[PDB]
């Protein structure tokens, strides 16, 4: 009766029901204010490593598709949730992600372009840089799937609890 | 040090240029991308970084009796992505809008040769609708201009028409575009993008109901800081 | 504010709009028309590998695609406009083409046979096989893409200046 | 008709209406608004070290003085607009200053509590934290004064042009 | 890593929480700082980083002929750095709300002695009047509690007198209270400040002038990050 | 969670209502009777450098001030009650004084001359010498101030338990 021993790099990938990651209904043309906000579990690390995929399947309130011109952003920031400017993984838009097959084809497939790191604590924002027009972002009605443990295409999002020579160069930040 | 961006209608400042060329056919800048003080530098490398275009222009109309049909547009058209129903594209290759009643119309058949369409909605005499489609022949490149208003020059001076922004599937991999040379900006400069063509492109009309912006353009940098 | 300076190999692609190139209307009966005349630029050079990729276009005034049973050929001649006979990069039918992608996947993309160069005043033509019945042809509405210069799929025309040497063996027709 | 030749260091203050300076009035109880930014001068260079007194005379329209409850804050941004949340130097309320002689004795004067550096770009913004019940916030009928380069007490703040071995240690951020 | 920061009524979120006391004498715990997860700790030093606190109470009255004068409000109503006239204080002692008229109003004279004063504009037989005047006498310190809801300690525990907040000009420096003590938060922990006195603290009254806190307490203190 | 460890020397001010203290009206010129009573606080001990400051709101009943050729002593005593001429401290006036920042600026904190060291069971007493036309002392109108811990300034007043042979010589007050 065996387990079989696990690597504590665990692949997965991530959503907003997850009990470390918020939603905030967002106003028409509120690019400062984060529509989700990843904390961390408080209790492990999560690593992703580059060439990552995202799907951020948004849509409005009566549930169509935000403007394909709005542009989107996630941004590591401080502890304190403030943005470093620097650390970005992803800046594009909508248009540029085909709903219907943007986790399905890697030949349709926006990959991240940038490693990240975020520890018991540090924080993850995504931004929304919309026009006025817009029906804003009901995320009751959209979501977000980062990464892929499923298929053989793509990559996923290591998750770790502590090993010590790991931590020791973690803190290195 | 560097990372990637994209610059685009809206982009990093609100000190871009978005304006109209002429019907003349004599080329204008249709965008100007200006550097801010924010950025040391802006690079873009032809064939590393992608650069997508929608283009669409701006066409009217008057109602009466049996007024189903859209004349020819004065533009020759082509499909998207080589398909042409309008509800399996990667994006529209037309969309319009009845003023009168204040709403958008839904498109029923398509003649791509006679540059012609069949709707659904027959209006009324007197009535008026807009239409916004794709524009169809042009000749685009790109340009340099310094922080003083002088030309220095082009880049790879071999302009591509416009269709073939509307021919491939943009969005997906390896048929993408990629222009050819390169370019480096500094904080004052501003380059712009380029065109010649006879119909008027067109955005920011109030109308247009999918978006506060009939027609895009985005491309992939990098960036210094 | 610099741009970076560029050898004169330019990669470009090709196509009827460009002003070196003159389409005519063919009628249905004539394997022998000149269908387009593709004229040097009387002082830069074109050069073209095996294994490059077409895309023809070809309608008729009503835009239905033309009977699949014409065939295809493009051919250099001189440099008045005789036909050398060797040379042939192509010859196929329009069956083998699907318009709706045919430049676009590589798996659809009909490529050259044997490589070719075009001097100063150098020729090149399209010959179209055609049955009695098939509409005859307009230029006006199809168009042809020859090369590719935007993918990493395919392979774009090389153009030069004069350069002593290269030209010296370019001369080696 | 001499002056006497100066050290680099040129002792100063800092006030609202210097051209590397701007206001901007901020809405009732918006703390992300930046009312005030400062930023380098494009060439010289600046440090402030800690000590360094400030007379942060915000008022409202008609001038009266806003809820002492009110949260003032000071920070280093990067070289696009956002704040670091690291290299704070200032954060108290407005009750804790009397406007009638904040900047006359030294009982009544608060300070900083870190140095500071600013290249020439370098971007600092001020932050207020405010309740609903503000009657705004007038910049034309408010200022500000930082440094002290009048009186023995308090402290200036220091500028430099450009000399080779103090800006090659001072990019070292 | 360290800075400087201020616990305030409203602090760094709205975690924070404030209440009244009792009419009988008891310590009771008024206000509490919580602390949030963004922050790592928190501390708090006696004798280097000062505390200000403004308590205010709230009484009331209804008019009639030759009410002039306002009776002893259950409080001895001391000077406020030592000085006598309101104009010239860092702060009032007193301030008063016509609520029938629905205005601030002003004072005309005072009597420390008798714990009284005196006002300008007579109000009417079965107007109504609320009056703040600062609070009297008690005492008031510290205390720790744990994410149990715990106690854990009180911190240099020689509680306070009250009127020693209101004797000195408390933004003087040197002047400046200083309490004594040390303390150092965890994550999800708080601490309390409370109160014995005759008399009920109040804030956020609506029909106060002057802002919507009546009454204040803020502190210096040090944080990690 | 720590709060932390703290010092015997506490550092404090010292008024009248504090509970080791006895206020005590008084008639017009009954200089013997105690006006202001501290006892020691039965097992601490309290010590007063010199050089210290006193801050006597001395009124009357109907709110006024006193007469300024009154004076003011502070005056150590036996464990009973009585004085003890030596060890006196303070004999001045309160035309000098003045009590509106008595606490507040230095150069108003009139002060001590000589220390002193108080024990378990000692007293100390006020004494007020006064004239015949005076209107007394209503003592729950006036008060008095003495030191300051919070600021810098003046200097506090010390207070500690025991601290072992430093108690056995300071034991050595005793006549």
């Amino acid at each position: 009766g065996n387990i079989g021993n696990l690597s504590a790099e665990k692949q997965i990938s991530v959503y907003d029901g997850q009990p470390f990651v918020d939603e905030q209904d967002v106003p028409a043309d509120d690019p400062n204010t984060p529509a989700l906000t990843i904390e961390g579990p408080d209790g492990y690390v999560i690593a992703v490593d580059a060439g990552t995929p995202i799907a951020p399947e948004f849509r409005d309130s009566n549930g169509n598709k935000l403007d394909p011109s709005t542009r989107v952003i996630v941004q590591k920031c401080d502890r304190q949730g403030n943005p470093l400017g620097d650390g970005i993984v992803f800046n594009d838009t909508l248009g540029r992600f085909d709903y219907e097959q943007m986790r399905t084809d890697p030949d349709f497939m926006r990959k991240t372009a940038k490693s990240l790191m975020i520890d018991e604590r540090e924080i993850v924002k995504v931004f929304v840089d919309i026009p006025a027009g817009a029906n804003g972002y009901d995320a009751d009605k959209s979501r977000l799937t980062l990464g892929d443990d499923t298929s053989d295409f793509g990559k996923a999002v290591e998750i770790v609890d502590h090993d010590e020579l790991s931590d020791a160069e973690t803190r290195a930040v | 040090y560097t990372i990637s961006h994209t610059g685009g209608t809206l982009g990093s400042s609100k000190v871009t240029t978005a304006a109209n060329q002429t019907s003349p056919q004599r080329e204008t800048a249709i965008i100007g991308f200006e550097c801010p003080r924010k950025f040391a530098e802006i690079e873009y490398v032809g064939q590393r970084d992608s650069t997508r275009f929608i283009p669409r222009t701006t066409e009217s109309i008057t109602g009466t009796a049996g007024d189903d049909t859209v004349v020819s547009l004065t533009a020759n058209i082509q499909p998207v992505a080589g398909e042409t129903a309008i509800e399996d594209q990667d994006y529209p290759v037309a969309v319009a809008y009845n003023v009168t009643q204040g709403v958008q119309v839904d498109i029923d058949a398509v003649d791509y040769a006679a540059d012609e369409v069949t709707l659904a909605d027959n209006p009324a005499d007197g009535d008026t609708v807009k239409v916004w489609p794709i524009m169809g022949d042009g000749d685009v490149q790109f340009r340099l201009v310094n922080q003083f208003g002088q030309e220095e020059g082009r880049v790879y001076p071999w302009a591509t028409p416009l269709y073939r922004w509307h021919d491939f599937p943009q969005l997906k991999r390896g048929r993408e575009i990629n222009l050819h040379g390169s370019v480096t900006w500094e904080e004052n400069e501003t380059v712009e993008v380029l065109l010649d063509a006879p119909q008027a492109i067109t955005w920011e009309d109030s109308d247009y109901p999918e978006g506060q912006y009939v027609s895009t353009f985005e491309q992939d940098v990098e960036i210094t800081l």
